[PDB]
């Protein structure tokens, strides 16, 4: 019933085992080897050398499924290679073309996308990059697929194109002639530091409205342009029927004559006023048919004033001169 | 580690604290004593007396109430104790057994400072120790001729099984409605005085149960759910040497520390079959 | 027959005519003022004293024809106002919405150019305008005006909205998620200066790489964003079905539970090396439950090793660390 | 601007240079006179001596052949004088005519210096003055009873016009193959001698001729183009109160000097109908 030997043995906290020796009188306090229970040997001391080799071999054996193997292989990996080396390799590359230009753009190679983007004619995003670049030369064959695709269409397109590559030769050219107030602006705007090209794009121009019937509009642009030559080409071919119809409003061969030169020359002088800047043979031999008429007047001073606006290479304007010259003296 | 004539009697229980660094030992000079213990030293703390007869068994509390200890005897009573400003006294005193006290056994800390006592008048008494200073147990009628043996179950719902004179293994349940513990199951099995029962700390899906006996065999009863049947399975089928007395549930693994009357430990575990095999 | 008094008139140069006097035997000459034929007092005067405006008014009335008339109108125009005056007015300004851009692009002003190519979807023209801006402000708005048309169509259209107003949100959420290794690179590109925003990125395309099934790839970005709680989450979803598969391979229930909290701590412990910075609730579990086993080997000092992994906010981490310090002590 | 009082003699005729500046007289006292003039004020170079008769006219040479004077006169001589060194000498004689010569003019510088010879012996003649001292006089009847006027017509192709004693009025080309003048056009109208020809130096597309007689009429002749019609338009319809000796066209403008045996100087001008009113 009551009070006999027993080892009466406890477990406890730690794997200790509690019990009472044979003889009854003392107090046994054991940690029993179980089966199956080991102290992690491998894990311990993985923790504290940072050497998670040994361990690896362990559970690589010790494999259960597919997923799980893939995890430990893993691990292997990220053990001999690093961390760092890894991500590198796992997060690297190799419609295709459309995800070639996306690897471009992300990997920071901007050039590349560019080209690949035109060639296979997809110009609207071969622009938005474009758009954020700041690299130039890119920019300038974006543009250039662009021209070669749109470019010499609509008034519009052939404006952009004036001012893309700053060339007004083509929209002196090519563009709708009645535009020409929009070619006049494009002239100062793209030369305002240079008077030379400034002046021949203004005379091709006006030597174009004048091709086209503009005769009022080429002459702004000879004006603008500071040339007399041209201007007084205009008049010297309207000068044989502006005589013939004097000779119709009632007056003779010789007040047709008188008339026809007297008004030219007036006019011509005026204009010359308000130009800046005269080798035209047709010019000279007009103005030296009025120092015959302005002499015989009996008024050499206005003669001789006429007679320096020429150049003085020609021998009849250099004898005319010195004729003059002893004539009024 | 061994801690060799502690007392000049024969001692009856031998029990670590909850760190299992503090030893309680009781004997047959009506004594606890209290030992330090470190690396293969020990250090006699005190030696507790009060106790009028035999101490069979003690049993450490939690370290959240404080360092308490419950003893009991065959004198009948049930003494707490503690150690406060270094020194141990009798703090309460459980005298409501008209019979030898056989076990005892602190609840699960989620519960308090509740009391599982088991004595040889056939009643199983708990007890809360209030902190107010007195205390309200409840008592119920467990087992034919006496018990000698009270477990508590695992923290969740209350239960605790008893192990009784009667060859009888009961599961008890707490009910509200009838302010006590209710009969859940009478285990039959034992063919002879059940000596010791408990019940593995085990968290998992099933429960364990181990039963030692006068009739010299162990059953391990088990359960896969709540509510249910319980299993009943022969530890091993030939009979020990001697009577068992004693079984213990490790903390966890689910090992078994069977006390025999041959002196002998045998340490066993649970195989692919169901089958258990030593450990 | 011969010599008889004659007044024997010569015309000589200047309008001189020479006469022998009524006597006979002196010379006369003087300067006879013709009828139609007079000085120019006007012109010798208006070119001594640049004074046109009395010319301009002769010639005025005296006009021939229409052309004649303008061109005497251009004169008076050029008198009063002035040379520079007349070539500002004349080359003035007021399919009409084409042209105003014209207009825009030769004014100089930019600016309104690619707003009124923008509100008539000349979007293509409105870049090519853009691309030599470098003003910012405007460019922006050819590329929102792309991106509200053409933006989330393809997925390269996709890619280049993340490039240009530098946000990741939308691309990771939407682009096809076969493409997750451009969409890593972009965040690597958008915060190589800023380690939180980078981090709560690769953990999103971690995230959703696993919410359509790329367990194997959504790992990757977690490793990279450094993340164990992440990892962790696929580890414990994982766990109950590698439990089972123990199970059913020739062990029992405590055998399979305590091999797969082992086999799962150790793979977690050797990943937890290669990782840089823990609070998942399940995790904590896991590791409490594993450290019961390792202080029932009786090894305190794995135990220990392991609580220190843990925050001590838990009231179970806190004893269980106190428990294990009495314990080995 | 008179010179009063150039000669003691009748005077025949007075002409200014190319410059309009220097004037040379001739007159019946056999001499030429040379007047420097200015202002209102004369000088008198020098008398330029040789003629054995009355001298009838001068004429100067272009400048850019130097400064030649050529004369005539009833002397049946021209004499040539040149202003060389600051001094006045007499050059040239060209002695080819049998009777008195009445007319002496300078071709347009373009030819050269070729001098048209008018004399009453008929011949017209025509001389180069040789940069080699010597000459090659080409001569030809021109008119019966006497010749009285020679002209040139302008510079283009040589042409001029005659005036004869045989009451007509003729215009001479030169010919390659004739290597003379040959007549290109015989002009009728004057019922008497006539005594001066002039043709206008007018550029224009018409060719304006003055013809003058001792019929007291004046007749201008009209040609609008090479080759084809000269028009007779008499210059007014009644005959003028005495016999006109000469015609002179202005340098530009065709105006008219007309010189009368009244000692009345008129000037005419064409107006729209294509006659002649005072100017």
């Amino acid at each position: 019933w009551y009070g006999e030997p027993s080892p009466a043995a406890h477990w406890a906290f730690g794997g200790k085992l509690v019990q009472i020796t044979p003889d009854g009188k003392g107090v046994s306090i054991t940690n029993p080897k179980i089966s199956g229970l080991e102290s992690n040997t491998t894990l311990s001391e993985a923790l504290k050398t940072k050497d998670f080799k040994p361990l690896i071999n362990q559970r690589l054996v010790k494999v259960i499924d597919d997923v799980n193997e893939e995890d430990w292989n893993l691990l292997e990996k990220l053990s001999m290679d690093g961390t760092e080396e890894f991500l590198k390799e796992a997060l690297a590359f190799d419609g295709n073309i459309e995800q070639t230009i996306s690897k471009n753009l992300v990997s920071g190679n901007i050039k590349s996308a560019v080209k690949n983007s035109l060639e296979n004619d997809l110009l609207m995003e071969a622009m938005v990059i474009a758009l954020d670049s700041n690299n130039e030369r890119l920019k300038e064959s974006v543009k250039n697929a662009y021209f070669a695709k749109y470019g010499s269409k609509s008034s519009l397109s052939r404006i952009l194109y004036s001012i893309s590559k700053r060339e007004v030769d083509d929209l002196v050219e090519n563009l709708d002639v009645s535009q020409w107030k929009f070619i006049s602006k494009a002239i100062q705007n793209l030369y305002p530091n240079d008077i030379a090209q400034r002046n021949e794009m203004l005379i091709k121009l006006g030597d174009r409205l004048k091709e086209n019937g503009h005769r009022q509009d080429s002459l702004t642009l000879y004006l603008a342009a500071g040339s007399l030559d041209k201007v007084a080409s205009i008049w010297l071919s309207e000068f044989p029927d502006l005589e013939d119809k004097l000779k119709k409003d009632n007056k003779t061969i010789y007040e047709a004559h008188s008339e026809c030169l007297t008004e030219f020359i007036e006019r011509f002088t005026v204009f010359s006023n308000f130009i800046n800047g005269i080798n035209n043979e047709q010019l000279i031999a007009k103005f030296l048919e009025f120092i015959n008429l302005t002499t015989s007047t009996g008024n050499f001073e206005l003669a001789t004033e006429f007679l320096n606006s020429l150049p003085s290479d020609n021998e009849e304007v250099k004898t005319e001169k010195a004729r003059v010259l002893i004539a009024s003296g | 580690v061994v801690i060799a004539n502690a007392h000049n009697e024969l001692i009856h229980d031998a029990v670590l604290d909850y760190y299992g660094k503090r030893l309680a030992t009781c004997s047959s000079d009506k004594t606890i004593k209290i030992f330090e213990v470190e690396g293969e030293t020990h250090k006699l703390i005190d030696t507790l007396t009060g106790h009028e007869g035999p101490v069979w068994r003690v049993d450490w509390a939690h370290p959240k109430f404080g360092t308490i200890l419950a003893s009991c005897s065959y004198d009948g009573k049930v003494l707490i104790w503690k150690e406060e400003n270094g020194r141990w006294s009798q703090i309460a005193v459980h005298a409501v057994h008209s019979a030898s006290v056989n076990s005892v056994q602190w609840a699960p800390h989620e519960y308090g400072p509740l009391l599982l006592v088991a004595s040889s008048d056939g009643k199983v008494s708990v007890v809360e120790f209030k902190e107010n200073g007195t205390t309200s147990p409840i008592i119920i009628d467990a087992h034919a001729i006496g018990v000698n043996s009270a477990s508590w179950a695992p923290a969740t719902s209350r239960k605790f099984v008893t192990g009784g004179a009667d060859n009888l293994v009961k599961i008890w349940k707490y009910n509200s409605d009838a302010q006590t513990y209710v009969l859940e199951s009478t285990l039959e099995g034992h063919s002879d005085w059940v000596r010791d029962v408990a019940w593995s700390p085990t968290v998992l899906l099933r429960s364990y149960l181990a039963s030692v006996s006068q009739d010299r065999t162990c059953i391990i009863w088990t359960q896969d759910n709540e509510q249910g049947p319980w299993k009943k399975t022969l530890l091993k089928e030939e009979k020990f040497p001697d009577v068992l007395w004693r079984a213990s549930w490790s903390l966890s693994g689910n090992v078994l520390a069977l006390s025999g009357g041959d002196n002998k430990v045998t340490l066993w575990k649970e195989n692919l079959e169901g089958k258990w095999e030593p450990a």
